């Protein structure tokens, strides 16, 4: 029963290859996987190619123009362990901490390779 | 220089050299506990010090030179009210 | 019988204008309940320069 | 008393099918292809007919018939079907495409539609901000080849919600959205989304839940049970709020008079004073700890992360990206654009201030409206009247906006796309209408 409970929905929620909702003609094209990282690069090089073709057109609304400018106010500094206010930064490994106990039991005896995932949160590596 | 024990004031920017630490390679000990210490102090000030300061004709050098020179009465009235 | 009016808060703009000799300085002040910009005379601007006031001071 | 966190329960009742007798071929159909949830429904109704997340998978049987086309709400039937669920969204864009028309055919079958030679219903569709040309091109190709639809429009969800909440169409206001992966700030002037001064922030609900995942993984490296994404989004939903003022609230969050109130313990499912120790307060709160009993090894504490995670939309620096927070971009929009000297506000600036609207699915967190009103009173000149509006369910407003554009008005036929117009012009086209994207250049 339970082994057929999903299968009943399977024979209720099926659609054949001659699809009713699709058109009479298909002519289905082939496409690459086309991951979202390279789409930014193709859009950037298309915009740059159109720019240098028009040069040898001011952009108004592109994906690289609605994207936010950097801040002008200096960023607040925090301890990376507890999220408290950061007073000190250890010179050996460059991690901000709050006070003495967090320093002595976190920042000093920690294993290498933990620092790069601690600084990945604010992207400082 | 390196090897020095310094007390730093953030608000007024005063640098005080307490001395050099224990490194043979005067002599004081390295401080313990927290770096950014918040300390309280208990102040004592006489009435005469405030009477000299609140008299605008002379500064606080009259407490050491001794030329206070006939401090008036209205300044004393202001000190006594305050 | 006297009155006391006081402006204090965050300095957000120090724009002085001339006409070597300044004409007036427009200073914008900011507090926790809003901002308020003011026009000021160069005599006061001399004391502002004496007090070493830049952008971001109270 | 500790609370246990489990997976959300599976839906016992499967989603139904609309009756084929009541289907109208001439009635338009509105689809919101949201990143987190997919919103669909006919124009004639106002309540959402089909609400289900945009995810799907494939099943394997012993008996080998290959009859499994499970999409969305029928993945809420067992843990095994839900665990291998794949979504069509990779980042802010869509990369795979076969699963997209599979999802759309599931939607069209569950809408109770019996078409011929394609769907004879015009499509109302929602699309993102400053979308790349490939996405618009293959959207054009996918609908106007696979579905043979006469008419389609493009529009943004934030401007759709703004058209929902003031249906005259020529108002002026500021709309801020908190989407699943992006935070957008758009100024609207005379009903036109001014896209040359809109701004985008690369943070959303998904990145916040992943931030909580990384933080709680880095807080307790010896947790024996590995937690899923779903338990994470529910403790992000249940136990997170926006602080009134961050600088004072972090300064006393581990204080003993405060830690007894806002410390939330979380129990994982399974079958020399400590009071002066700031580390022990940060780990296990105001209670003493013994690591030998089995119960508190499966325990998880939330003290500073209640307000640390929702703060990052106001300061993106702890999130990692070097962008300004919505305070600063709202401030520079209100104070150094549309003809505004700092100190003197134009009538457009005052009218945008009087009609600030905040939408988005990630606005469900408490304390957003109080914070935004407080800081808008902060940076503005004194005496300026600030009004901020809120929805009860801000994930419904965009679909209601396109439904308002369809049913409420007759000038929806201004923005439609004809098939013959597509064939005479081509994929490279954009309608410069008041409520969607604009041309990439001038």
């Amino acid at each position: 029963e339970r082994l057929l409970f999903l299968r009943s929905v399977g024979e209720r929620n099926e659609i054949g290859f001659p699809s009713r909702f699709k058109s009479a003609h298909y002519k289905k094209p082939t496409r690459r996987h086309k991951s979202a990282r390279q789409l930014i690069s193709d859009e950037n090089k298309r915009i740059n190619a159109l720019l240098t073709k028009a040069n040898k057109l001011v952009p108004k609304a592109t994906y690289f123009s609605v994207e936010a400018p950097p801040s002008i106010r200096p960023a607040k500094k925090y301890c990376d362990v507890t999220g408290l206010k950061g007073f000190y930064k250890s010179p050996t490994n460059n991690i901000r901490y709050h006070n003495a106990e967090i320093y002595q039991l976190i920042v000093k005896p920690m294993a290498p390779g933990v620092d790069q995932e601690y600084l990945k949160l604010r992207g400082a590596n | 220089l390196a090897g020095d024990v310094i007390s730093i004031d953030k608000a007024s920017g005063k640098i005080t050299k307490l001395g050099r630490s224990f490194a043979r390679s005067r002599f004081v000990q390295c401080p313990e506990g927290e770096l950014q210490k918040r300390k309280t102090v208990v102040h004592t000030v006489s009435l005469h010090e405030i009477d000299v300061i609140n008299s605008r004709t002379q500064g606080f050098l009259a407490l050491f030179t001794g030329d206070t020179g006939e401090i008036r009465s209205e300044v004393r009235d202001q000190i006594n009210t305050k | 019988k006297e009155t006391k009016e006081v402006y204090e808060g965050e300095v957000t703009e120090l724009t002085p204008e001339d006409a070597k000799t300044i004409s007036h300085v427009i200073v914008g002040l900011k507090s926790a309940k809003g901002t308020k910009t003011l026009r000021l005379d160069p005599t006061i601007y001399e004391s502002i320069q004496r007090e070493k006031v830049s952008i971001g001071d109270v | 008393k500790a609370v246990v966190i489990d997976d959300p329960p599976l839906r016992q009742t499967p989603e139904p099918f609309d009756e084929q007798s009541a289907y109208n071929p001439q009635s338009p159909i509105a689809i919101d292809f949201g990143s987190s949830k997919l919103r669909a429904g006919f124009v004639n109704h106002a309540t959402p007919t089909h609400i289900f997340p945009n995810a799907l998978t494939k099943f394997r049987d012993r008996k080998l018939n290959k009859n499994f086309t499970f999409v969305g709400n029928d993945t809420l039937l067992d843990q095994a079907v839900r665990s291998q669920s794949r979504s069509p969204f990779d980042g802010p864009f869509v990369t795979n495409w076969n699963l997209t028309e599979e999802i759309l055919d599931y939607t069209f079958h569950h809408l109770g539609v019996v078409p011929d030679n394609g769907i004879p219903n015009p499509i109302l569709l929602t699309e993102r901000l400053a979308t790349v040309q490939s996405q618009r091109t293959n959207w054009y190709q996918i609908l106007f080849e696979t579905y043979n639809v006469p008419g389609v429009t493009f529009g943004i969800d934030s401007l759709f919600s703004f058209y929902n909440y003031n249906p005259s169409g020529n108002k002026t206001g500021l709309v801020i959205s908190c989407g699943h992966e992006d935070t957008n700030v758009i100024p609207v002037v005379d009903g036109a989304g001014i896209l040359t001064d809109a701004k985008r922030i690369n943070w959303g609900g998904h990145q916040a839940v992943d931030y909580l995942n990384d933080l709680m993984a880095l807080k307790y490296p010896y947790f024996p049970t590995k937690m899923s994404y779903l338990q994470y989004e529910t403790m992000y939903k249940d136990y997170c709020y926006v602080s009134r003022n961050y600088d004072e609230d972090i300064e006393k969050i581990l204080t003993l008079e405060n830690l007894d109130t806002n410390d939330v313990v979380v129990e994982a499912p399974f079958t020399y004073d400590w009071r002066n120790s700031i580390l022990h307060l940060f780990l296990r709160g105001p209670r003493p700890h013994d690591s030998e009993n089995i119960h508190e090894q499966h325990q998880m504490h939330l003290n500073v992360e209640r307000i640390r995670v929702p703060e990052v939309i106001f300061q993106p620096t702890m999130g990692g990206q070097d962008q300004a927070g919505i305070c600063e971009l709202s401030e520079t929009i209100l104070l150094k654009k549309f003809g505004s000297q700092p100190g003197k506000l134009s009538q457009t600036s005052i009218d945008m201030v009087n009609n600030v609207l905040i939408t988005g699915g990630n606005a469900k967190v408490p304390g957003l409206k109080e914070r935004i009103v407080k800081e808008f009173t902060g940076f503005l000149p004194t005496g300026t009247n600030i009004t901020v509006n809120m929805s009860s369910d801000p994930s419904l407003d965009a679909w209601k906006g396109m439904a308002a554009l369809a049913r409420n008005e007759e000038q929806y036929r201004k923005t439609v796309i004809s098939k013959k117009e597509y064939e005479e012009y081509g994929p490279e086209y954009i309608k410069e209408h008041k409520l969607g994207n604009t041309k990439y250049f001038e």
